[PDB]
């Protein structure tokens, strides 16, 4: 079991700023072939959650350009470059190194 | 092969394919996103164009 | 590019046996090896476990015993049942699959089968 320690709590963001949440635990995070397992969710409440980033530092599959967060070591930040209209929805990142697997508190985002 | 190409340490995977006693297939699970997997060529024709 | 569906019962008593089932399409559970996940009602997430496609499983050490994932490899759904049932398990199980098993391809995250735990 891996606690995970989610940072900060919530983001009452204005619209069109440079955003970021970071993401730690008590551990060092590092897979066997040198790729970090670190996932980036996105729940709209009320409906299934989204992926934004994945594998820690890489872009992932239809995703544009605002998300591309990373970090170094066990601390990790995903950064979010425009403030819309549709980013509210709680925020969840997510190891993949071993079972079991612990989801993060949430980071509820506003305006 | 189908495409003209050869492969590397031939006679290696020969041997280890010929020591296999057959071959039993798992589904890797692989899906990918944001690309397209249907690149064929004409060399290959199963019903047309087709690839492996 | 697969899509997931989920069912079940939703007002159910507590302690009996809980009956759910969940449907897919494409990959036909015949090559990647899915999950499950469970959601309290607004409060912190956590997962349940992986069954690998051929049947292998793996779970959480917070409940092992009263959690059995279906298999099913002929029919095209596989199903979750859980045996005592509380009041404190009245949640929104979510049917899906995850990156960092080896599938780089979201989640396909299927719908919220809400169910209830009363008498
Ligand atoms: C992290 O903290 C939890 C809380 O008890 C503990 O169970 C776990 O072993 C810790 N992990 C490490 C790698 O220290």
């Amino acid at each position: 079991d891996i606690v995970m320690t989610q940072s900060p709590l919530s983001l009452p963001v204005t619209p069109g700023e440079p955003a970021s949440i970071s993401c730690r635990s008590n551990q060092s995070l590092q897979h066997s072939n040198g790729y970090v397992h670190l996932d980036w969710y996105r729940q709209k409440p009320g409906q299934s959650p989204h992926l934004l980033i994945y594998l820690g530092f890489n872009r992932a599959s239809g995703v544009p350009d605002r998300f591309s967060g990373g970090g170094s070591g066990t601390d990790f930040t995903l950064k979010i470059s425009r403030v819309e209209a549709e980013d509210v929805g709680v925020y969840y990142c997510m190891q993949g190194l071993q079972t079991p697997f612990t989801f993060g508190p949430g980071t509820t985002v506003d305006l | 092969v189908c495409y003209p190409g050869k492969f590397v340490n031939e006679e290696a995977l020969r041997q280890i394919l010929r020591e296999s006693g057959g071959i039993d297939k798992e589904a890797m699970g692989f899906t990918y996103s944001g690309i397209r997997t249907n690149g064929a060529t004409s060399s290959c024709r199963r019903s047309g164009s087709s690839f492996y | 590019q697969v899509q997931l569906q989920g069912s079940g019962p939703g007002l159910l008593r507590p302690s009996e046996t809980l009956s759910l089932t969940c449907s897919v399409s494409g990959v036909s559970i015949n090559s990647y090896y899915w999950s499950w996940v469970r959601q309290p009602p607004g409060k912190a997430l956590e997962w349940i476990g992986y069954i690998y496609y051929s049947g292998n499983t793996n779970y959480n050490p917070s409940l092992e015993s009263r959690v059995t994932i279906s298999v099913d490899r002929s029919k095209n759904q596989f199903s979750l049942k859980m045996t005592s049932v509380t009041a404190a398990d009245t949640a929104r199980y979510f049917c899906a699959r995850q990156g960092i098993f080896g599938d780089y391809g979201s989640d396909y995250w299927g719908p919220g089968t809400l169910v209830t735990v009363s008498s």
